[PDB]
Order: C-alpha cells, then structure tokens, then sequence
DNA sequence: TCATGTCAAGGCCGATTATTTTTTCCCCAAAATCGCCGGTTTAAAATTCCCCAGAAGG
C-alpha cells in the first residue's frame, strides 16, 4: 500500500517478487488479484473527466473561425467560448482576433453575463495568456496576473495538450455553435455579434441538455459566482512613446504634435478598444489629440498648428 | 526533443520502479520515445543546422 | 501679415510563409505480464459417542 502511495507501482508481480524477497510465504496470484483492484482503481483515476464544481471555472478557449472584408479590408475572425464547467453555460463571442486586450474584454463580458467570478479560469496554450511555459514554471505575463488578482480568479491552463480529451470536446462545442448558428447579420462584425448574443440568449443558453434534462441556465444561476468588482481593469492598449524635440512622435502610422513641454520625453499612449487615443504624459493628462476617422498628413497637422497658434 | 526536466524526470521516475508504460502516459509521451530515452547519456532538446540559401546570395559579392 | 527645421533611412518587432524534423495515432501481429478463478493443503474448531458420580422420585 505504501509502495503504490509513495512509487506509484502498481506491479503486482514485482511486488510479490520483491516480498518474497522478504520472505512472504503467500501465492503471486492472490497479491496479483489484490493489486488489481489497485491500478483498477488507478484505472477509474484516469477515467476521471468532468470534474467540475459549482462556480470553478468557465472554460476559455480561442479560435479562428471566419474572415470578412469589412469595409472592404480583409479581417480574420476570431472566437472566444467560455464554458461555465459543472453548470455547462458557455458565453461566446467572435470579435476581431486574438490579441490579449480582446482577451481580457471578453473575459470581462463573460463574468458581466454571469455576474460574478469563478475561482479560477482554464485557458488553452496560445500565444497570448502565457508568454512561454517553462517545464511547469508557467509564467504568464504581468498585467495579466494583475488583472487575475483584481477580478479574482487565477490561470490554471493544463488542459490535456493532446486531440484526446481536449481537442474532441473543443472540436465538438465549435461544430455545434457553428451549425446551430450559423448566422449572417451583416457585412459588420458588429451586428454578427449583436445577432449571436440574441441567438445564445435565445436558443443555446436555453438548450436543454438530453441527459441532464434541464437548461444550463438553471444550474447556472444555482451556480457561485462572487460578485465581481463592479470595475473593469482597464482594457486600452499601453505603450510608451518618443516626442522628438519637434514636439512631434508617432502612433500606428499617425503623427502627433505636442507642445513644447513635451518635446524630447517619453508619453504614455493609451488607446481603449473603442477606438479612443488619449495621452498620459508623466501621470498626467495632457490635451486630446482630436482624433478623426479620416487620416490628415502631418503638413496638414503642421498648417492646423500655426493656424491655431496665429 | 525532451526538454532537461522531462528527461530527468523520465529517468528518475523508471529507476524508481515505477512502470514504464503508464510513465509515458503521466507525462504524454510515446511508449516507444520515452524506452528510448530510459538508455540515453543525457537530455535531448538541440537540433543542429547548418546555413542555407537565400535570396541575396549571388548579389552578395557585389553588394 | 511677418518669420518660422524637415525628411529619409535604419533597426527592430511581428506576422506570414516555407522547409525540416519530431511526435503521435491507427492497425496488425507477437510476446510478456498480469489478473482471476479453482483446486489443494494445512490448521483449527465443532459435534457425537461411551462409563463414573450425583441427585430425585416412588
């Protein structure tokens, strides 16, 4: 018993080989047996899937599934699918891609639906969530670690990394979303995702399922999902920018025209998903960029500030 | 291509006692690579290749 | 309305495409190991059968 606690061998003939070793007078078939119900035991360890509590997970999961021209510009789809485990509740999304900042809204959209937090969240491996993992030494990234913290729940992505027990039931879910749904609101994104919000509130939250026999929606709102803080950690893209002693740096291909406090330091760009560019400088804010859908050169800029300054 | 901490938990795990077979099946690896591994020197994880060719090689020598 | 600095290139990062290597899965055949059941052997426990003493009844 020891032995299968602490080395795991479930050997039946080496053990009865090694006691009579140390003069067992016993028969190997009889330890044969017994250690049977051992590694059978062992055997229903290993048949173990599904154990999923009450508020324990919401099974995120990622995936390119379709490409659009919008606007005439060619844009792969990309879903998210969270599955709220014991409850078997899944919110679903595709959006844009499969950046981390959309990451992070989706999570937030989908602890919104659900209104609360599990406590803790199984991704799958992908470039974002975990930059490298390490021979277990799984480290993450930064801010999403502080974001974990702040909602509450934490990373705990070791799904199987095989087709078997991850890739079937992935696999599965996808398919069935896709021929269930199988929407086309229109050439938006947008209102497809708009459509597919009305289609899962309607027909795939409200599915019953044929085994258990009641919809997931009951069970998950028996489901624990502490309340989450009512605040969304900030979903904007971060990134630190030069202003050459111009008084001028540059964002995604658009030139800025700073004052001259600012020239030859390093702002802070800030740029939510909605589509909104807002300068911090130094912890604080400085005057909006005025950003406007049609791109203006920076001679146009130049012209507009002596203009202004006139 | 068994990274360090596979391998060496691959070896210690089999000199243990613990059974080979269900040792591939705890850490997702082929019964036939991780028999091969038990008779290894060290870890493999380092694949060697040389250089290859490209685009610039005959503008080269002029550039 | 004066006067008033501006443009290009290089480097780095990310994404995509192409090539090579490694690992896994499925199917079939052979060998080894493990599991279950039955039989045999050994040890321990239970029941019944004959003669001596004590007690009760006519």
């Amino acid at each position: 018993q020891k032995r299968m606690l602490e080395d795991g061998v479930f050997n039946s003939e080496k053990l009865f080989f090694e006691i009579r070793q140390q003069g067992y007078t016993g028969g190997k078939t009889i330890l044969k047996d017994y250690m049977k119900p051992f590694r059978e035991t062992a055997k229903k360890k290993y048949t173990v899937r599904y154990e999923t509590l009450p508020g324990e997970q919401m099974q995120v999961d990622w995936k390119e599934v379709g490409e659009v021209v919008i606007e005439g510009k060619k844009v792969k789809l990309s879903l998210f699918v969270a599955t709220l485990g014991y409850s078997r509740m899944k919110y679903a999304v595709f959006t844009t891609s499969q950046d981390q900042e959309h990451l992070m809204e989706c999570l937030i959209q989908s602890f919104k639906y659900f209104g609360g937090v599990p406590k803790k969240v199984l991704f799958d491996n992908m470039k974002t969530v975990t930059d490298g993992r390490e021979q277990g030494v799984v480290k993450w990234n930064q801010r999403f670690s502080e974001f974990a913290s702040y909602y509450g729940f934490i990373p705990k992505v070791c799904r199987p990394y095989r087709a078997q027990t991850k890739g079937k039931v992935e696999r599965a879910i996808q398919y069935i979303m896709d021929h269930f749904y199988v929407g086309t609101a229109f050439e938006s994104i947008e209102e497809l995702n708009f459509l597919l919000h009305r289609w899962l509130d309607q027909v795939a939250n409200r599915k019953p399922n044929a085994t258990t026999g009641i919809s997931p929606q009951e069970r998950w709102a028996e489901e624990s999902l502490k309340p989450l803080p009512l605040k969304d950690y900030d979903t904007s893209y971060l990134s630190y920018r030069k202003v050459h002693w111009d008084g001028s740096f540059s964002y995604k291909g658009e030139q800025w025209l700073l004052s001259a406090e600012y020239a030859g330091k390093e702002i802070l760009v800030k740029e939510r998903l909605n589509g909104d560019i807002r300068l911090y400088f130094r912890g604080e804010e400085i005057s909006h960029v005025d950003q406007q859908k049609k791109v203006i050169s920076f001679a146009e800029k130049i012209k507009k500030k002596q203009t202004e300054m006139a | 291509m068994i990274t360090r901490g596979e391998f060496f938990m691959i070896k210690e795990m089999y000199e243990r006692g613990m059974s080979i077979s269900d040792i591939a099946r705890e850490l997702g690896i082929d019964r036939k690579t991780v028999r091969k591994y038990i008779h290894s020197p060290n870890p493999p994880s380092k694949s060697k290749r040389k250089q290859r060719k490209s685009k610039l090689d005959p503008f080269k020598p002029y550039l």
